């Protein structure tokens, strides 16, 4: 049916701009009034711009105008953000959602494309395989784990054994420490699997260009 | 910028409750029930209603609201190629009030004239009588009844009028009558609608409580019911008739009165996220429903007449202003008490036309105020000099045969000469502005776009209504007469001055527009279809 | 700009009870610009009642809308974990939109203790010139936990980094990791590293130690 797609939008700097698109498809598009509403990592839901159904009605919220314009093309079914002299406070998750009646809200969002404002310089991480300890090899289960460390930007891709192990698995979502992520996932398996089996954790960092595999052997 | 407001929400329901209600709810929507099928005749007129009247009644008042401006600006604002018809519908309602306000006139000499315990409207033994006279109604025309000859031998001094070019001596207790309705018609509107808005608290809502009254003494009456038979038994085999369809179009678009930049105007000072789609339905309802209600308030009386006063309900199921200043009254004089009702009902016929002359006035003023600042800013001056001339004018009225002067403008000032100009403001706003605009326009106002049924009824429906009745009210011609009286040829062709007058404004404005802006043919289309806003 | 307080932040229920969150508004707001949303960890949001009693589409009946004025509820007769989400409220009658601060529903489960790791620097890591210990404590509830890293015998209180998991979808529970960094120099200086976890739990704490050299 109605499927709202997001794109453009990654890592700017301070001043930069930058251009964010939403892809309509499922409804006549033109009929709709579109907004931007956005959500900061503290996870905070503001409504930045709205668009009325030919683009001859437009509101800002008084923290963007000036800066932000909003357009539309109702011919390709395309809504536009056009992002200037952006702040860091600008970081965040840019949603694209139809309101036409204000009497009936935000009834259709998109899946949001992700806005990060740093000064901050792309860096690769460094993946540690966290084998255990050489204590008593004690218990049913054995936990293993993966270390992901000074890496940015967000987000990075953590799967085990390429994904078939699913279960036992707590990936911790990344911390922000002087200007770098790191992650850490731990798995927990039968002490008869492992290392019978082989445990390896893939991770992969698309800003980077990089796609690591490490094993976990228990030197 | 700032434009004025309303001082209250009531006040504009008020004043366009008080426009819409007027003597045609009372005078012919319970004929024309009676006339077709009873009940049955609600049928046609509901989905004439429904289809083709709110559509357009919602239309105006929301278009008013939206661009804040009278009816010269707000169409120039919108398709400036078809701003004439800003200009052709402020003279239409500049017309009206030439004849419209002679009917409140009679109304207050009626009231005048109720200040006595013998209504003198009652006896056939009068001055002013003939040896024809009867006590009431009857179906021969030389056999007058004593309410007819009182209203056409001494209220009017009708039978001293050759015709239109007879008009004989000026009436200056008429004339005296036309001025109190000119002076109240002016300490009503010289401030706007600081002052206006409330004056229609009274002749708005006055009617309603006269309706009461009679209605409870009408049903009361012996006879009641059978009248309430006459008027609502159906008869569905006149759904079946074209002519009963035109008659439910044309009193659904003229009991409502879309076009006349009435409404226009004065949404022009509501705010602007008012829901205006909620005020439309409410002030619709409010004018059938009071038609339906005034059919019980006529009939019940109409049926005491014919059950103990022995006369044909044919004889006295009339419409007009014949219904109200020949046929009740002489009801009333049987009545005990009848003084009392009298005065009420005459007031009521009064103010019934006053919040409307309000409207048509203030659509004019409105419209000239937002289009030349040098009356804007002497609004008391202006009003002065449009009344008084509408008063020197208005003497012709006042003439002993004043009522072929009424009947004259009755035919042509607003007949054809309006169903023309809707129809281009119906295309005008679906077709060269759009209904994706307009709704567009409609949702940054209230919050939510018109249904696609309200889109359909404004690009199709409306244009064929209003074709519908254009093309019918052509088909039954026949040259202006009164009684035995039939019209000059020049008479006849000065309506038809009168008619073209205002429409050739919407083809002229056009023309004198294409000249004046500078460019290739399509390149001064596009200058003169493209809005102000844009 | 209208702000919209929503209480409680963060609410626990256990299945089967009776939920209530308020939002309340700094301007009054029309009963039918009121609107509620649904968000999902790492989903997007979802329009769940507008106009403050009515419900979305997809939406089941245990959830109802109520309030006026700057005063709303929404309420949900008996909780599924299904519901578990943060809930936005919204106002649409007025320019700039805003969003009430959210509320948090989480699901109620019975107490259960964390299964404690600890894992050394890798020599991977160690080649680079750093070395972090990581201590993972897994599948514990409630959400509260509390963690103390000693060097030897000391207590080193600086250089940590800990992340919480949301709420597990499965069994309610929760999980954290905690990882101190040291320089290779600091670390290779001493030969005993410890992570004790203190939770409701135990009055005494969980503790997990390895030694550098066996
Ligand atoms: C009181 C009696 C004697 C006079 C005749 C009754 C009318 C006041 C009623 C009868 C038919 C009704 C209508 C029936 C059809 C509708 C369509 C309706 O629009 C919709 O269908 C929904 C569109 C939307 O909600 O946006 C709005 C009211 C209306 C015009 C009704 C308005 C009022 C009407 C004219
Ligand atoms: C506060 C004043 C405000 C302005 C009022 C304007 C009224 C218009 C002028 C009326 O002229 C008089 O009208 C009376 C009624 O039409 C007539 O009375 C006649 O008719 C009465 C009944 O209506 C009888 O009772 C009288 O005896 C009989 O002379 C009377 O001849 C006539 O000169
Ligand atoms: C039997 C008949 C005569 C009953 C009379 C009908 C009267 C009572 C009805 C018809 C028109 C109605 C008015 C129509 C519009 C409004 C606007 C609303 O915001 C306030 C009430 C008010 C002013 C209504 C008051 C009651 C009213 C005057
Ligand atoms: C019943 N709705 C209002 C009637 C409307 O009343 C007016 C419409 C337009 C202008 C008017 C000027 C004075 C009095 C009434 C006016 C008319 C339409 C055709 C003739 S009269
Ligand atoms: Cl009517
Ligand atoms: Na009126
Ligand atoms: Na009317």
């Amino acid at each position: 049916e109605v499927q709202l797609v997001e794109s453009g939008g990654g890592l700017v700097k301070p001043g930069g701009s930058l251009k964010l698109s939403c892809a309509a498809s499922g409804f006549t598009f033109s009929s709709y009034a579109m907004s931007w509403v956005r959500q900061s990592p503290e996870k905070r839901l503001e409504w930045v711009a709205e668009i009325s159904s030919g683009g001859r009605y437009i509101y800002y919220s008084d923290t963007v105008t000036g800066r932000f314009t909003i357009s539309r093309d109702n011919a390709r079914n395309i809504l536009h953000l056009e992002m200037s002299s952006l702040r860091s406070e600008d970081t965040a998750m840019y949603y694209c959602a139809r309101g036409e009646v204000r009497q009936r809200g935000f009834d259709y969002w998109g899946q949001g494309t992700t806005l990060t404002v740093s000064s901050a310089k792309t860096t690769a991480p460094s993946v540690y395989p966290l084998a255990p300890v050489c204590g008593d090899t004690t218990g049913s289960s054995v936990t293993l784990g993966c270390l992901v460390k000074g890496y940015f930007p967000e987000p990075v891709t953590l799967t085990w054994n390429s994904g078939s192990l699913s279960s036992g698995v707590h990936t911790f979502p990344a911390v922000l420490q002087s200007d770098l992520y790191t992650l850490s996932s731990s798995v927990t398996v039968t002490s008869s699997t492992w290392p019978s089996q082989s445990i390896t954790c893939n991770v992969a960092h698309p800003a980077s260009s990089t796609k690591v595999d490490k094993k976990i052997e228990p030197r | 910028d700032e434009r004025e407001t309303w001082s209250g929400k009531v006040d504009f329901l008020l004043s366009v409750i008080g426009f819409a209600v007027d003597l045609a709810n009372v005078w012919r929507f319970p004929y024309l029930c009676y006339k077709n099928g009873g009940g049955a005749f609600l049928v046609p007129y509901g989905i004439m209603l429904a289809v083709g009247g709110i559509p357009l009644f919602y239309m105006e008042l929301a278009l008013g609201q939206h661009n804040r401006k009278g009816a010269i600006t707000c169409w120039g604002r919108l398709v400036p190629l078809f701003k004439g018809i800003g200009y052709a519908v402020v003279l239409i309602a500049f017309y009206v009030g030439f004849y419209y306000n002679v009917i409140i006139a009679w109304s207050l000499r009626f009231f005048f004239a109720s200040f006595t315990n013998s209504l003198p409207w009652t006896s056939c033994n009068n001055i002013w009588n003939t040896p024809n006279c009867r006590p009431f109604e009857g179906h021969v025309e030389g056999f007058q009844s004593a309410a007819s000859e009182y209203f056409n031998r001494y209220i009017l001094e009708l039978n001293r009028s050759e015709g239109i070019h007879d008009l004989g001596a000026i009436k200056w207790d008429m004339a005296l009558c036309l001025l109190i309705v000119y002076l109240i018609c002016y300490f009503s509107l010289w401030k706007g609608i600081s002052t206006s808005g409330k004056v229609v608290w009274f002749t708005a809502l006055f009617p309603y409580a006269v309706l009461l009254i009679l209605l409870i003494r009408g049903l009361t009456l012996p006879g009641s019911f059978l009248g309430i038979q006459y008027y609502l038994t159906p008869n569905f085999s006149a759904i079946y008739k074209a002519e009963v369809w035109v008659d439910a179009a044309t009193q659904v678009f003229f009991s409502l009165g879309p076009g006349f930049g009435v409404l226009l105007a004065y949404a022009s000072y509501n705010k602007y996220h008012n829901n205006v789609y909620k005020d439309a339905l409410l002030t619709s309802f409010i004018n059938s429903a009071t038609s339906f209600i005034a059919g019980f308030v006529i009939f019940s009386v109409l049926g005491y007449m014919a059950h103990t006063l022995g006369v044909r309900i044919e004889d006295v199921a009339t419409e007009g202003p014949g219904l109200v200043f020949v046929v009740y009254p002489a009801a009333i004089a049987t009545m005990p008490a009848s003084t009392f009702w009298a005065l009420i009902f005459f007031m009521m016929l009064a103010t019934l036309g006053l919040d409307s002359s309000f409207g048509g006035m203030e659509a004019i003023i409105t419209a000239l105020s937002d289009e030349f600042p040098k009356i804007k800013r002497n609004r008391e001056l202006f009003v002065a000099g449009l009344f008084s001339l509408y008063f020197v004018v208005g003497l012709a009225s006042c003439t002993q045969g004043g009522f072929y002067f009424f009947h004259l403008l009755d035919r042509y000032a607003a007949g054809y000469s309006i169903l023309v100009a809707v129809f281009f403001e119906a295309i005008a706003v679906s077709w060269i502005y759009g209904t994706n605009r307009f709704s567009e326009d409609i949702r940054d106002m209230i919050g939510f776009p018109p249904g696609r049924y309200w889109q359909v009824c404004w690009r199709f429906v409306a244009p064929i209504f209003l074709l519908f009745i254009t093309v019918y009210g052509l088909i039954g011609y026949e040259p202006l007469t009164y009684a035995d009286y039939v019209y000059p040829s020049w008479a006849n062709a000065l309506g038809w001055c009168i008619a073209g007058s205002s429409v050739v404004m919407i083809p002229a404005v056009a023309i004198f527009k294409l000249l004046s802006t500078p460019g290739s043919l399509r390149q001064r289309f596009t200058i003169l279809t493209t809005p102000w806003r844009d | 700009e209208n702000v919209l307080t929503q209480s409680p932040a963060i609410m626990s229920t256990s299945p089967g009870e009776k939920v209530t969150m308020t939002c309340r508004a700094s301007s009054s707001v029309g009963s039918s610009y009121l609107h509620w949303y649904q968000q999902k960890s790492g989903a997007s949001p979802k329009l769940w009642i507008y106009s403050t009693s009515n419900l979305a589409s997809g939406v089941p009946a245990r959830f109802s809308g109520s309030g006026s004025g700057t005063s709303y509820s929404l309420t949900i007769s008996s909780v599924e974990a299904e519901d578990a989400a943060t809930y936005y409220c919204q106002q649409f009658s007025g320019y700039p939109l805003t969003f009430g601060s959210g509320t948090k529903l989480e699901m109620k489960r019975a107490d259960a203790a964390p299964t404690v790791s600890i894992f050394p620097p890798s020599s991977e890591q160690l080649t680079s010139g750093g070395a972090s210990v990581v201590c993972f404590l897994n599948n514990f509830y409630p959400k509260d936990i509390n963690v103390k890293w000693k060097i030897d015998g000391s207590e080193r209180q600086n250089g940590v980094l800990n992340s919480w998991t949301d709420q597990d979808s499965k069994d309610s529970t929760y999980s954290m990791s905690s990882t101190l960094t040291l320089t290779k120099d600091e670390y290779e200086r001493h030969n005993s590293y410890t992570c004790e976890a203190t939770h409701k739990t135990s009055t005494s704490p969980i503790v997990k130690s390895f030694n550098r050299n066996e």
